[PDB]
DNA sequence: GATAGTTAGAAACGT
DNA sequence: ACGTTTCTAACTATCA
């Protein structure tokens, strides 16, 4: 089923691209998942977790990354940012999916990632952010996924 | 004949009063003159029984400003070459039109000087003012189809049906692209949901549909297109209060959204079939 | 919350084996029997260093010489957690942590480098504990005394080392002079039960509403309470409209209602007009011509950056490519038309206006020359009437301004009166009285100079304020009474952020008399079952293992988990 | 703020005049464009702050998200293969996270600093929105107030004396 | 696979 | 009690 209502479009509001920006959250949130710790999560498991590659207040604190997801969420919750509620929006930003997750995954269903030399200042930044996200979900379990992402799926 | 070449001497001028103009040359300073005052620019034939070569352009009174076209070569190609060279820029392929509305000006003043037999003093300052107005108009319409075309859009063709002004066409072209830029920038940050636009512009039938029927039952003496005149000016005042885009948005929004309807098939300010 | 230590790990420097587990039974009274200088008294700095301590009080030349990683495991209300921490060694005390979390915790071998920073561990403990994220600063001075409260800040009333059990000067863990006394007098009403997460948000929300009150009441309602002089002149300046009379002016001042008078108020020299046609509907649309050039110049500069910021356009369905991919691939090929700006835009901005400045300001100077009722009289009257009507209640009880005063400013008094500081003081005094009346129940279970004198504390200093003379081991009895009182109060509470474990270290350091320590273990027996098995007590002493065998709530782990010392020499 | 509410008449007075100037009209259009871009920035920040406040503070009265059985809710928001091959495994794997553990996770993680900062941001951005909306209302007129003649200059100075004689 | 390189980690003052 | 200044370390891209 198609993803844009033909010529009955309100406006071209898809700056977030459903088939061009993300496939499995730029398709390299499962390649880094296979790279760090091999767990499949392909046939039925859920990628509708972290569309903060699709938010320009959290994608900026993901370029400066540590090496664990809990450290990133702790870097959300200090006095440098005066924040911490937006980690709890993993709970909120998947109900109606304003970030168009679970819609920008139909187009997805192992060739190399496109190299960092072809920068374009946004696409490779989101590729790095989503590889960080994909390698950070391989170190956690489902109870950990409900624990540190603060969700009740 | 003279109208195709009278603008040529006016281009090399700076309030110099290039006069277009036997049965003449007894006028000794009939009107107020200027320092240059390019005189006696009227020949159409070669030598005849009256000797026109008495001074042979030596360059009435002591020092003569006589200058005439040799060979009667009316409407040349070097008239157009005097605009690409010498002064001014432009040259965006609408230059035959600029020439067509600048030969009309000298044709109109020559028709005014055909009757009412006083001298035919032509202001170079007024020629420069008319040429500047033509240049401003054509620069203004070459600003358009760049900020509008991504020929003519479907929200500007229908805005020319009522055709209130050109500044409203400006505000439509500015507001539509600025609204698109703000929606792109909101989608860059994820500030406004994708489904929020259906909750904001499909509910503008509380303006287009209840104020489309408000003044139609109020005003009935409007024959064809003036019944859609004040509907636009009431929509532009009754739509900048809407809190359906979560928080209320700025005044630049919901004007270019109304212009964003008319790019596709919709109901609009036109009271006709389109 | 439910937060109890299960087992303590001491990894070696990868010699053969033995990560050195020191286990503890859940919801019991845990004791190990000690030798003279086995070093068991340094387990409290080990567990505190694993919890997220900035410093490291693990002793030198005994434990730090042969240990790489230090880890502890604490069971939560749901699942468990293990917090490892590497040896500090050369870099003062600045290791980072290994923090794993699962339903059950297994101890691996040495795990080389760390994976999680220590502030991450502190933040995870805070979000488990349910402490408020607020900075506790009701004046916002950036204080450390009034700061965000942590579970590391809640490590007080959880450890009783050797140096403070027989000391009345220091009551709790690492609060001797000023390290935690300020951040315990800040947080004692919050942990006693006087405040909560929703209660602590009020004291700055009321400051935000006070800022809104100072915003609205800065004018002191000019449109409402400071416009009587305008109504005094509303029936007085209409005689100037008779002088500057084009419309029908007022017939008589004392013949109409003031509402009717306001409804009445609502309503050769032609060369200035013959010049003024190029400054009313020609220069105004010339300002609009400037809006064609300059605004669209900065828009084409901005939409250049907007299209540059769109550098990102580059199951078996059938319409997923031609209408969803192909428009994006087409719009990627259409970005190249947006970087270009025509030269005529800035040409009309600069050069066309510089040819036109003499074409418009010349008639402005002509209007000034020929400008030497009136011309500006109907301007100064009509329009000022519109501004006066739009200044007096055009939107007062309809849309905004004074409408919000009847809604928003009637909630400031509601927020000020529903929870005042009087309610805070009353609730903290009720909780302090509850923890004082709960405290004296172990006085028959223990022995002091008076086993019936009602002991008490106060928030402002956190010291022993019973009703001293003939002291000694009685300080330990007051200590265990006040710690069991506070922990029983936290166990009987709802949403208490405090871990329910108290670690005691050498009660018999003043004695070495077994009857007193027997009654101390009797009090520890009693205190677990008052809240129906929600408390842990860890005792570290040289007392014999027979002091828990006749006790229902008492546990031994067979000395040092069948060892001779805390550090095994066979590493 | 009275200074930001009266930023006009410090530009529009010499926009109107007395004598006009095309450079003054250019400067006033530049300052009006700066005020409008500030209005757009305040609009974006205020919309983001109030959207986050209306999103996060919904748990004060967390919630079960219930992405299970969403073959009947999210199936028709798109413009069957989305369901039967992607969401049909996801229908049987969305309930494998909440129902796999017996006790759901209750309210953990405070939002107090975030709520206080977001409400202060709401107050400051609403104040700046009101100031720049008054700025745009004075600088743009209602519909027809642009005039440098003897009438509209009088209307502008009447509005100036009405908004200055009382509001200090 | 190497120079940078950015981010992660270290130590004292705040109070 | 950790944020807020400077500093070094390191691993990992980015070119070997």
């Amino acid at each position: 089923q198609m993803l844009k209502p033909e010529n009955n479009l309100e406006k071209e509001a898809w700056e977030i691209n459903n088939p061009a920006m993300c496939s499995y959250m730029l398709w390299i949130a499962t390649l880094a998942y296979y790279q760090k710790q091999k767990e499949p999560i392909h046939p039925s498991r859920l990628f509708c977790l972290f569309p903060f590659i699709l938010y320009s207040d959290t994608r900026n604190v993901l370029l400066s990354s540590k090496g664990s997801l809990k450290s990133y969420l702790a870097k959300f919750s200090n006095s440098k940012a005066i924040s911490g509620d937006i980690p709890l929006s993993i709970h909120f930003r998947i109900d109606i999916q304003k970030n168009k997750t679970l819609d920008a995954l139909i187009v997805a269903f192992s060739i190399k990632p496109l190299p960092n030399s072809k920068l374009t200042d946004t696409i490779k930044e989101l590729v790095y952010c989503s590889t960080k996200i994909g390698r950070w979900l391989s170190e956690m379990t489902n109870q950990d996924l409900a624990r540190d992402l603060k969700v009740i799926f | 004949i003279q109208e195709y070449r009278l603008t040529q001497r006016l281009l090399e001028a700076n309030n110099s009063s290039c006069i277009g103009f036997n049965w003449m040359d007894l006028i000794d300073s009939g009107e107020i003159d200027v320092d240059n005052t390019i005189f006696l620019l009227f020949t159409n034939k070669r030598c005849h029984s009256e000797v026109l070569q008495l001074l042979s352009t030596s360059q009435c009174r002591l020092i003569s400003k006589f200058t005439y076209i040799y060979g009667s070569g009316s409407a040349p190609h070097d008239l157009r070459e005097s605009y690409k060279l010498h002064r001014l820029g432009a040259l965006e392929e609408h230059l035959d039109e600029i020439m067509y509305e600048i030969l009309g000006w000298v044709s109109d003043v020559l028709t005014l000087a055909a009757e009412k037999r006083q001298p035919t003093i032509v202001r170079a300052k007024d020629f420069g003012a008319r040429l500047g107005e033509i240049e401003s108009k054509y620069r203004q319409k070459t600003i358009l189809n760049y900020f509008c075309n991504r020929d003519a859009p479907n929200y500007i063709k229908q805005l020319n049906l009522i055709n209130v002004d050109d500044s409203e066409l400006e505000e439509a072209a500015i507001a539509n692209l600025e609204t698109k830029d703000a929606v792109v920038e909101w989608t860059l940050n994820g500030d406004v949901q994708d489904y929020s636009y259906r909750y904001y512009q499909r509910e503008l039938r509380r303006c287009w549909g209840i104020q489309k029927q408000k003044i139609h039952l109020d005003f009935n003496g409007r024959p064809e297109t003036e019944v859609g005149q004040r509907l636009y000016i009431e929509c532009l005042n009754n739509v900048t209060r809407y809190y359906l885009e979560n928080k209320k948005v700025g005044d630049f929004f919901a004007h270019g959204t109304l212009h964003s309807m008319a790019d596709k098939l919709t109901i609009g300010w036109h009271p006709e079939f389109d | 919350m439910f937060f109890q230590i299960e087992k303590v790990v001491l990894w070696s420097k990868e010699a053969k084996h033995k990560p050195r587990v020191i286990e503890f039974a859940l919801n019991k009274v845990n004791l190990i029997t000690g030798s003279s200088k086995s070093g068991k008294s340094s387990l409290i700095p080990i567990i505190d260093y694993c919890l997220g301590s900035s410093k490291c009080s693990i002793p030198v030349n005994t434990i730090r010489d042969t240990t790489a990683w230090y880890g502890v495991q604490i069971k939560t209300k749901h699942s468990r957690l293990l917090i490892a921490r590497r040896d500090p060694s050369n870099q003062l005390s600045t290791s980072n942590a290994f923090f794993v979390e699962a339903e059950n915790i297994e101890i691996p071998q040495n795990i080389e480098k760390h994976n999680v920073n220590i502030d991450t561990v502190k933040n995870r403990l805070n979000e488990i504990s349910g402490v408020s994220n607020i900075s506790f600063d009701f004046y916002d001075t950036g204080r450390i005394d009034k700061k965000r409260t942590s579970t590391r800040d809640l490590s007080a009333f959880n450890y009783q080392p050797q140096n403070i059990i027989a000391n009345p000067n220091a009551l709790f863990y690492k609060t001797d002079s000023f390290e935690h006394k300020s951040k315990l007098v800040t947080i004692l009403p919050y942990v006693l039960g006087a405040l909560s997460n929703t209660d602590i948000e009020n004291q700055h929300r009321i400051k935000n509403l006070e800022e809104e009150y100072r915003k609205v009441e800065r004018r002191l309602l000019k449109l409402k309470r400071q416009n009587e002089d305008w109504l005094s002149s509303a029936q007085a300046y209409v005689i100037k409209a008779m002088e500057l009379g084009l419309v029908n002016s007022d017939k008589d001042i004392y013949q109409l209602k003031p509402e009717r008078l306001l409804n009445v108020l609502k309503n050769i020299t032609k060369r200035s007009r013959d010049i003024s046609n190029n400054l009313a509907k020609v220069k105004s649309r010339l300002q609009n011509i400037n809006s064609m050039n300059r605004l669209a110049n900065t828009h084409s500069d901005a939409s250049r950056l907007k299209r540059e910021r769109l550098s990102l356009s580059k199951s078996e369905p059938n319409e997923i490519r031609s209408l969803v991919l192909e428009p994006l691939a087409r719009a990627f090929s259409n970005l190249e038309a947006e970087l270009e700006v025509p030269i005529h835009v800035q040409g009309a901005l600069s050069r066309e206006k510089i040819y036109l400045e003499g074409e418009l300001t010349r008639l402005a100077s002509e209007m000034k020359d020929v400008n030497t009722y009136d011309a500006f009289s109907v301007g100064k009257f009509v329009g000022e009437v519109e501004k006066a009507l739009s200044l007096m209640g055009e939107s007062e009880s309809e849309s905004e301004l004074s409408k919000e005063y009847k809604r928003l400013k009637k909630e400031l008094s509601v927020l000020r009166l529903k929870i005042d500081p009087r309610e805070f003081e009353r609730k903290t005094k009720l909780q302090l009285a509850k923890v004082n009346k709960l405290a004296s129940d172990w006085l028959p279970h223990l022995d002091t100079e008076n086993p019936n004198a009602p002991i008490s504390l106060h928030e402002k200093e956190l010291t022993i304020t019973v009703n001293e003379i003939g002291s000694g081991a009685n300080w330990l009895s007051y200590h265990v009474a006040i710690t069991l009182a506070l922990h029983q109060h936290f166990s009987s509470l709802e949403a208490s952020p405090v871990p329910n474990y108290i670690i005691y270290d050498q009660p018999s350091q003043v004695y070495f008399d077994i009857v007193q320590v027997k009654k101390i273990f009797e009090a520890f027996n009693g205190a677990i079952e008052k809240t129906k098995d929600n408390l842990q007590i860890i005792v570290l002493d040289h007392a014999p293992s027979t002091l828990v065998k006749s006790i229902p709530k008492g546990h031994l782990v067979e000395e040092w988990r069948n060892g001779i010392k805390l550090i095994p020499l066979d590493w | 703020d009275w200074l930001s509410s009266a930023q006009a008449y410090v530009i529009k007075a010499m926009e109107l005049g007395y004598s006009t100037s095309a450079a003054n009209i250019k400067y006033a259009s530049e300052q009006e464009a700066e005020i409008t871009k500030r209005s757009r920035d305040i609009s974006n920040n205020l919309a983001k702050v109030k959207s986050r406040l209306q999103n996060i503070n919904s748990m004060n009265r967390r919630e079960r998200l219930s992405l299970s059985k969403w073959l009947l809710t999210q199936n028709d928001i798109n413009s069957n293969e989305i369901r039967s091959l992607v969401l049909e495994p996801l229908a049987r794997a969305f309930s494998n996270l909440e129902a796999e553990l017996e006790v759901p996770i209750h309210v953990q993680g405070a939002l107090s600093r975030e709520k206080i900062y977001l409400e202060g941001e709401l107050t400051r951005l609403a104040s700046e929105m009101k100031d720049v909306n008054t700025q745009l209302k004075i600088l743009r007129g209602n519909k027809r107030k642009l005039g440098y003649d003897a009438f509209s200059v009088g209307k502008f100075v009447g509005e100036v004396e009405k908004a200055l004689s009382l509001m200090g």
